[PDB]
């Protein structure tokens, strides 16, 4: 399926020190992005991922390119729990990232949760949203916010990354209660279906 | 406010799930206690900005879902208030009794981070007027425990120094204290949102422990700091104020006149007023009267130049490291000081003009000389 | 009653984590203890 | 306190990275630098292009991995024992606060806080076309004095 670079951003933030489902949703977030990375790294060997620090106020790549077990690994150690949205940044870095992408022909993937109440401007999203798109990256956002985020920038966002769906961005806006994120995704084009463009 | 209650049903939805924030026993207690805008610190994001301070019987509810604290509501958490707002429940006790609660015991936060709870624990027995001995012991293991640590927050500094001011602040050492307040500013300096009853008393304790320094002075200061507005204003911030002025003018009735008790219950600043208008007029003296090499001010009218008289002179001036300063020594017959330095300031303004003037002059002339020598 | 089953399920993978973390940080010296002492 | 050593052979090649990597003002070639920092006298033996991207249209945006230095360290064990991290190196002539940010990576790399570098890629001014700095704390980072050493070989 997939031949393309992927990015993990993860919030760490007002959400994930706050526990979406168990054990608390910065870990929910976690073996569901084995379960992605499984499913991503499945879809073809060689998908590749970044994982990021959009969270905490420090942004910061948390794994590098690679496969690779080495992000589950590399996931190995917390985050600020509480911490803070650095997604316009931190995505705009997974875009540098992706652009650096070792053995392209893989195209540009980001995976985003969203723990933060996402602050952004509409423009730097769609210039972002844009620039993906200009730099042809695909975008699919885990996102449960409060409200969930959402009639926002990241509902926009996908659509302002969108020309052609995987090739740019699909969302799924991970919903709350007895929603294991994994579980939650599962179905939406963030994975399985169809994988990559 | 149902803020609490809104969250101590919100937040207990709010991921968090449907949490011990939310409990049939949990949102009456403090209906029980209120709605009435005064509460027991309402369950994280909102007691997160409840400190609220009718005195938490959450006491307990906090200490509910602190089982999950694991998996639920995580960070240090909770001396972020209770530890701190209820350690502003202020007893002996109280707190002694939720150390006797926790005593920075609980299961990961500080029994398996609560190293700033380690501070408050200790730091807090210490706020508690706790015998000195017994405090500095482990006060200094504070320290020593303070030490070591590369501690992102400032706030076990900002624990310790606010704490170990506080011991300092059962104590004189102002000197000490007053800095290390000075320092606890500095180290509050970018974080710990307040109270301004806190700000200006501690700082007005502060700037008090200053004059309970008098000091290396001091003269000029951390006033420039947000201590001011906040402090002075007025009360003996007027004075405290007026002795920064006196940190200038050194008139004793100036000052004299404003003493009341709690400062002439110290009222040896007449002294250190005599200490200051020496060393208020000697900083400038050896700032700028000579500046030409500036060292001799020896010895009498200029000493008296500070408009304190040569037979102090004898000992004001003559005291020299015997006032804690001045370095060089006597010709008496001459009457002639000599003198060295130990006269630091943080003023501006002046040698910055005679600076590049010399440091040209030679340039200059450099040229001259600075003409031919390598060149031809 | 499931839930730890789950739960520690979901520490497995994050538990199999440092072995298999491991079994990449061994065989790295393994070489260069070989490498070098061979 | 540590005040290091310097290597021209890093300095030198530190400039062909720059050259290289045809880093411009708008960009600063980082990578590491080598040597052993225990001592109140540090000592750069090396440094090592980090394959980077920098971007100041926003700060804190930039790229670079650090499994360089993974594989890389290997090999100069391999190398050398006495590699061992003292920090690295970028560019410059000057700081920007991502270098804080950038920092603070190698400090789970290094021993002590490990040590910036700046180079002057155009040598312009003075002595030294260079600076070392060490974070700190309100935050401190430092330029402790540094210097060059023998090296005879390079001296020679």
């Amino acid at each position: 399926m997939v031949l393309e670079a992927t990015v993990l951003v993860i919030d760490n933030s007002e959400y994930s020190r706050n526990g979406d489902f168990p054990r608390t949703r910065f870990e929910a977030q976690i073996d569901s992005v084995e379960f992605i990375f499984q499913a991503k790294r499945n879809s073809n060997p060689e998908n590749t991922v970044g994982l990021i620090s959009g969270a905490g106020a420090n942004p910061r790549v948390l794994s590098t390119f690679t496969a690779e077990f080495g992000k589950i690994l590399a996931g190995l150690h917390d985050t600020q729990i509480e911490g803070k949205l650095h997604m316009a940044t931190a995505l705009q870095i997974a875009q540098l990232t992706l652009k650096h992408r070792q053995n392209k022909v893989q195209h540009q993937r980001i995976v985003a949760f969203v723990c933060s109440p996402i602050s952004d401007s509409r423009d730097e999203l769609i210039r972002l949203a844009k620039t993906l798109k200009k730099n042809n990256v695909a975008v699919d956002i885990i996102n449960f916010g409060e409200i969930e985020q959402n009639t926002e920038l990241l509902d926009e966002f996908i659509a302002a990354v969108n020309n052609p769906q995987e090739e740019t961005s699909h969302l799924l806006t991970v919903t709350p209660g007895p929603r294991l994120l994994y579980e939650n995704i599962a179905s939406s084009p963030i994975i399985l279906e169809e994988g990559s463009s | 406010m149902f803020n609490n209650h809104e969250i101590d049903t919100i937040l207990s939805t709010l991921r968090m799930e449907a949490d011990p924030s939310l409990h049939p026993l949990f949102e009456q207690f403090e209906k029980f206690y209120e709605e009435k805008l005064w509460f027991q610190l309402s369950e994280s994001l909102t007691k997160f900005f409840d400190d609220a301070k009718s005195t938490p019987l959450r006491l307990r509810l906090y200490d509910n879902f602190v089982s999950k604290f694991y998996d639920k509501i995580n960070q240090l958490s909770v001396v972020k208030y209770l530890l701190a707002s209820l350690k502003d429940s202020k007893d002996f006790d109280e707190s002694l009794k939720y150390l006797d609660d926790l005593k920075a015991q609980f299961q990961e936060l500080d029994s398996k981070d609560g190293i700033l709870l380690i501070d408050s624990e200790i730091a807090r027995t210490y706020l508690l007027k706790n015998d000195l001995v017994k405090a500095r012991d482990l006060l200094d293991d504070l320290e020593k425990t303070l030490d070591k640590k590369d501690s992102i927050p400032l706030r076990i500094t900002n624990s310790f120094y606010s704490t170990n001011s506080q011991y300092f602040k059962f104590k004189n050492d102002f000197n000490s204290f007053y800095y290390t307040s000075l320092l606890y500013l500095s180290t509050l300096e970018p974080s710990t949102s307040i109270t301004l009853a806190e700000r200006q008393q501690l700082a007005y304790d502060l700037s008090i422990s200053a004059l309970l320094g008098d000091k290396i002075y001091n003269f000029g200061e951390l006033l420039h700091h947000p201590i001011m507005e906040t402090i002075v204003n007025d009360s003996n911030y007027d004075w405290l104020f007026q002795l920064l002025n006196a940190l200038t003018v050194g008139d004793f009735d100036k000052f004299d006149s404003l003493i009341k008790v709690q400062i002439s219950k110290i009222p040896i600043l007449a002294q250190h007023e005599s200490f200051l208008r020496q060393k208020i007029c000697l900083m400038t003296l050896i700032e700028t009267v000579f500046v030409k090499n500036i060292r001799m001010l020896s010895f009498e009218d200029i000493s008296k130049a500070t408009h304190l008289p040569k037979d102090n002179v004898e000992h004001l001036v003559m005291r020299a490291i015997s006032l804690g300063l001045l370095k060089g020594s006597i010709d008496q017959v001459n009457e002639l000081v000599t003198i060295s330095w130990v006269q630091p300031r943080i003023i501006s303004g002046d040698q910055i003009t005679k600076m590049k003037d010399r440091l040209v002059e030679w340039n200059d002339q450099v040229e001259k000389l600075g003409k031919k020598m390598e060149a031809r | 009653m499931a839930t730890l089953e789950e739960l520690d399920a979901q520490t497995l993978p994050g538990d199999d984590e440092l072995d298999q973390e491991i079994l990449n940080l061994s065989t790295q010296e393994l070489q260069t203890r070989a490498k070098l002492l061979d | 306190h540590e005040k290091v050593t310097i290597a021209p052979l890093v300095l030198l090649s530190a400039l062909d990275h720059y050259e290289r990597t045809q880093t411009k003002e708008n960009k600063r070639c980082v990578g590491v630098i080598l040597g052993d920092a225990n001592s109140s006298t540090i000592r750069v033996t090396n440094s090592f292009a980090l394959p980077f991207e920098e971007d100041e249209k926003n700060s804190d945006v930039w790229f670079l991995d650090h499994n360089y230095i993974e594989n890389m360290n290997e090999m100069c064990k391999k190398i050398n024992a006495k590699e061992k991290l003292i920090g690295w190196y970028h560019s410059g002539p000057k700081l920007r606060a991502s270098d804080l940010k950038i920092n603070e990576l190698f400090k789970k790399y290094t021993q002590n806080n490990p040590l910036l570098l700046i180079v002057d890629v155009k040598q312009q001014g003075v002595g030294l076309p260079t600076d070392a700095y060490v974070a700190i704390e309100e935050k401190t980072f430092l330029h402790l004095p540094c210097t060059i050493e023998a090296e005879e070989a390079e001296e020679i």
